[PDB]
């Protein structure tokens, strides 16, 4: 049986450079040779207990794709008698009686976590718990990543944006600290920088990694700009807005980029990135949301089969 | 290049592309009177300037001061009887109204009737600008990203 | 491959004389000769921004009558993570990543036509976009008028209520003024009259329209009486509740029409038609909705069916 | 008039404080070139009116076409070598495509990426433009508004 | 006793043209000699059901400069009553149990009316019911016109906006037309247009109108400008939008005006009026809503005072 | 006519020494020698377009010690103005016809200031424009520091909390810093820090501060301790839980303090000081609040009283 099946993926965390790298290779083969009737028979749910439409529509078409029926919700409130008393716990063990599998996104960490424990032996994947992990995410950065450069080992990767929280910046930090020789370039507001423990497990590996004022600055030396959402609720207005002459994206800036450089972001994009920039060969980000189609087809394909013929 | 004028201001030693922002923003087009503009004319002196001359239209004090923050270079020439009676620069004023935007998207100012009024501070390495109503300080280089 | 294969169906207006009947003609096959795995393997997405259960069930009935998956939401209000300024271009940027046909359903005019520009070549529906089109109603319109008067051309055709601010009224008026012969009778408020610009296509044509106070002033002549849903909340409520004896629908009214008239209406329905009106013959506005299945199944499948045998 | 230029383009007898709206609008003035021009003159029967002299640029046949809802006696003289080799008049062309703000408030064209685009139509009396997106129809007096 | 003592003050067509010379007679004395200490001691309801804010505060600063003590709520954000079968007949029987005069804002027409008869003798003066009335904001305008024309009689009157649906216009038209020799000039969009009724009436009293396209045709004659708000939901944003360029005023059209011209408006004013206009001398409808003080103090003085000397 | 004799309190910094000392020994004389009908006949204008009920009830409690009348209200549970185009300037040239001071609290940064330019001669005083001043609460705190040490000069004076967004400690901290030797300790986690502008007018000064990480540090030589709120939201939780163990106060802390230490707090206070404090004669929050009537009445009196005598 490959080594995921049967398996809960909750956490960037638990699946071994190993295991990302299966990831990696079926969702390279379902994308060229799809098998839409891999599911066939099976029924999935599709939890969203806090509601996001674009993870809910790449993972409800990922199930269709290969041909598996979904049940499911979607919420942000009272999603129906599933409200009152009702624990996370109860829900599980009555859902984990009618499904085959799990999806589910919640407000508060651990919830996919608190989740495994009620499930029986039906897998649960999580597609986000509050500020914890969202690992659906950080596969599918990694094909991109991987599938634009070639490789995963010896990249020199920018990380731009709210690195403090940012939820997609410390998994992918955490899973390209899995592979050799790569160079972070860490370049955030003094307001939103990267978390002491993310730097201090870089150092135990011997990972070179450097915190930068702006963009221009490593602009030359870096083959992925992954950049991220600066959130203006977080910040005062005035704050916000000022930062000098900003960490936004444009087409000029790309001009002494690398050939192979590609800037990534996992969306909404608003401020960040303008309009100039989705003409440059240099963007990513809609092809990267593409991608999350076959990182989450393969997901489910070998949770969910034993030995997967592809 | 462009010929002479026998009265008026002649705004000589504007550097390129400014002298399209000095028409909008200080609304010089708006008189039916004669403006010769040249833009990016050469004068091997600067590589490229720009040059707006305006007849019989005599721009004074302030008007001279506020360019100040937008082609801080340009000799601004009174002519009024064939040739060039005064010779000015744009210095630095006070205080910068109706031409700027306030960086803070919850200062009041952009809902409202309101005319931008900033003040000048100049801090060693820029200019800072603080705002009549929110009275947030900023570096001019964000007042003027824009 | 057919005529409007991978093409986008935004308006009424953009489809020609010849488009209509080839959608009216696949419509009527498919009704007689169900193919429910024609589009096996498609995936679409159901995208109402705006939300419409009829129009939305109409729809996802209309695709899994033929076998595909949907993958969608509804909303009128904060769909999901859809709304922080995540731009419509930008949701359909990424949407075209995952999808095979997008029917979208969005509340200001131009949004299906803004879509078509950032789609690739993945089509979009327009199931409404704000007041300006609704092309796929005005198919199952004309396909009802076709199926119970055995053509398009040479009928006398009633429209009846808010023929102001019906989006419906105005596509069905361009519409029938494609084909030959026909006579239109306008009855509605002076409030709510036919706008100048349909009244002048019209004459363009050489077309016969005539504006009457009543309903029972045409009675006699009329094939198809096209009654819209005059909206309170438009007019003052003695404004609304005045008009002298009204212009609302009951049998009795019915009994100096002609054998092969049908009282159509697009629905919701209140108070326009009473439910006398519902067991005489003439009643034809639910068979009206039956026959939305038909003309969307026929849309989807040409759309998305190269070369379609029926 | 101001005096010649070697190659290009003169664009001569546009109205009076329709200049500079072309200026800004069509964006003549984001170019290396020197441009130099002349508000409020004359040298064109009429009275007063405006000149923009482009070097070294010459218009397409469409943006000769697009200055017609401003400008529309001005003509688009091609220069060569110091004389006109050649002069068009804007006329109407089919589509305004970027210029214009359509008035339909719920119109998708505002909130998005999308430059407007308008289909014109009938010619002299009241020229009907006609939204891209929200497919509405407006007379071209309340489109030019705000 | 004064004539409008003890007397509910429900609508204009209830007042004669001696009852509105009576209470515009006081307020230009209030104005000229206030009188702090005249209602001390009276408790007046301000019962705002229907939540109107610039009419509330002028209503209760005007009984705070008599000395009255105000109590009373706005309920559109909700209180307690109007719901749970509370019916208004049997809120009016509590709250008359303890105030000595009520000022009420109810969305139903009719609502002051059955007020009157379950107040007992408690006066109730109207702050507005639905869309039926509002004399108090008829008589300070009326109050704004004489303070400035000098007189009620033989005046040139435009109505310019929506005249159809504005309250404010047709009680206005109703109250001068007591007066003799008044000439009106409408200007509004066809949809919106001054509702025959009015006319009907003004026909039956020998009083001249006529209807205009654009204030340019008028402004010379006119002593009065009376612009009301094109509530631009009246009209769809494309119908808004283009009149033929619009009816809004701006300081320019004002230059042929007479010197005694004065501009009137009800408020809010979005657009219909350009700040320019306010700069002139003729802008006079914030004069206009400081004389609502007045003519609202005259009110509750005649109606609480059986004798007054002033 | 006393110097601040009409005019508008928007800001501190617009406030000299003497200013400041005077608003400070009014409100020590009208503790001592209550003046009831000193604003009778006076109506204030309560405008808190914000809610914010501890400001609005000592503001109007205010008013009502001298004898004014109070008419206003609080939005956010919103009215009906703030919304339909109705801009806050015409809202204000409204509202100054009819009251002779605004009390105002907006969420808008500026808003004061812009009143000021529309009442004319209706004088403006703040109570809070969004994340920029608020005068009222620098007063009763100055107030309460002055009556408690007797002295505004000289005092060593620890900020502790939420540094950063700490509207009242950055006011504060200049208003102090008008008056000599004033010695600062900031205590706050390093994301709330007091921003560098307040920093470098106290250096301009020669004003000594320095930065300390425990309370423990500095208690021994404190005679003011001003603590704020830290805004769980302004951390993740678990970057608020888990500082080294906190900056919350408790009663064993003000073991070493000098008999003369006050704690002061804003108020809410929901954790950073413990109830135990509170039994402490060093606990001084509570008697803080009630000086804010002090205070308040002292500037009501000041701008609207022409001359003084007390
Ligand atoms: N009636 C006049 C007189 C002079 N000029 C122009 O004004 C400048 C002459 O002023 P002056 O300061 O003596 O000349 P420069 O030495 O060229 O000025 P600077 O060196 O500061 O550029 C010139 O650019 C010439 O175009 C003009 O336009 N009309
Ligand atoms: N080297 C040249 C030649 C002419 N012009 C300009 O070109 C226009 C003259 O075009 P042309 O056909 O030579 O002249 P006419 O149209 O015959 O002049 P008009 O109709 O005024 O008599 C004018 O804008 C004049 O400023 C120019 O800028 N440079
Ligand atoms: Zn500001
Ligand atoms: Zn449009």
């Amino acid at each position: 049986a490959n080594p995921l099946y049967q398996k809960h993926i909750i956490s960037i965390n638990d699946l071994s450079r190993d295991d990302l790298n299966l990831v990696l290779a079926t969702a390279a083969k379902l994308k060229a040779n799809p098998q839409p009737e891999l599911l066939k028979h099976k029924v999935i749910a599709s939890c969203f207990f806090e509601a996001s439409t674009r993870t809910r529509l790449s993972f409800q078409t990922s199930m269709h794709r290969l041909g598996a029926s979904v049940v499911g919700f979607s919420d942000s409130a009272n999603t129906s008698l599933g409200k009152k008393g009702e624990t996370l716990a109860d829900t599980i063990s009555v859902i984990s009686t009618y499904v085959d599998a799990i999806v589910m996104r919640h407000p508060q960490e651990g919830a996919a976590r608190l989740a495994t424990e009620f499930s029986g032996n039906v897998p649960v994947l999580n597609a986000g718990d509050g500020s914890n992990q969202h690992p659906t995410q950080t596969l599918l950065d990694l094909f991109t990543i991987q599938q634009t450069e070639g490789r995963l080992d010896n990249l020199h990767v920018a990380m731009v944006g709210d690195l403090k929280y940012g939820r997609t910046v410390h998994s992918l930090t955490q899973a390209l600290a899995k592979f050799d020789g790569n160079r972070f370039y860490f370049i955030a507001p003094d307001a939103l920088a990267m978390p002491e423990y993310i730097l201090d497990m870089l150092d135990e590996k011997g990972i070179a990694w450097s915190l930068h004022s702006s963009i221009e600055e490593v602009m030359a030396e870096v083959d992925i700009l992954y950049m991220t959402r600066v959130q203006k609720e977080r910040l005062d207005p005035s704050e916000y807005a000022n930062v000098k002459a900003q960490f936004v994206l444009r087409a000029s800036d790309l001009h002494n980029a690398k050939a192979n450089m590609k800037v990534l972001h996992p969306l909404p994009r608003v401020d960040e990135i303008a309009t100039d920039v989705d003409k440059t060969p240099h963007a990513w980000y809609f092809q990267q949301a593409g991608n999350g189609i076959f990182a989450r087809q393969a997901l489910l394909a070998l949770v969910l089969n034993r030995d997967l013929v592809l | 290049g462009v010929e002479a004028i026998k009265r008026g201001t002649v705004i000589d030693h504007i550097p390129a592309q400014i002298g399209f922002k000095l028409l909008s923003l200080f609304k010089l087009t708006e008189t039916d009177q004669r403006i010769t503009i040249g833009l990016n004319l050469p004068s091997g002196e600067m590589g490229r300037k720009d040059l707006i001359k305006i007849e019989n239209t005599f721009l004074s004090e302030d008007q001279v001061d506020q360019l100040a923050l937008y082609a801080p270079q340009a000799t601004v020439n009174r002519i009024d009887n064939y040739e060039v009676v005064g010779k000015s620069r744009p210095s630095l004023p006070e205080r910068i109204d109706n031409v700027l935007v306030c960086p803070n998207s919850n200062c009041i100012s952009h809902a409202e009737p309101v005319s931008s009024s900033f003040a000048v501070r100049k801090r060693a390495n820029d200019i800072a600008l603080k705002c009549k109503y929110c009275e947030k300080e900023f570096s001019h280089n964000v007042v003027l990203a824009n």
